[PDB]
């Protein structure tokens, strides 16, 4: 089990998850795969613009559901 | 629109236009404040 988060360059991060993880855990696994700050991560699924206090089961997200990433740039 | 935006590195308008405007457009305003 491991979703396919497509980053802003067409690359696809792939990391393991469960229906007992949360939308902040997927960002924390991306923080392992890319070292990106969850404070700038903006994970999305079918544009249902995800939260930060849910579970993958709460969105019927599957193990290869695929997602997208559209990080914040803040100012520099 | 003179491609003055942060292109071509770090992003492509085919890996972020894959969204509703509501977040592409914030990207298009976030780059304006980014220095562009």
């Amino acid at each position: 089990m491991q979703i396919f988060v497509k980053t802003l360059t067409g690359k696809t991060i792939t990391l393991e998850v469960e229906p007992s993880d949360t939308i902040e855990n997927v960002k924390a696994k991306i923080q392992d795969k890319e070292g990106i700050p969850p404070d700038q991560q903006r994970l999305i699924f079918a544009g249902k613009q995800l939260e930060d206090g849910r579970t993958l089961s709460d969105y019927n997200i599957q193990k290869e559901s695929t997602l997208h990433l559209v990080l914040r740039l803040r100012g520099g | 629109a003179e491609e003055k935006l942060p292109f071509p590195p770090d992003i492509d308008p085919q890996v972020f236009y894959e969204l509703p405007e509501e977040v592409q457009k914030e990207l298009m305003a976030e780059w304006e404040r980014a220095g562009a």
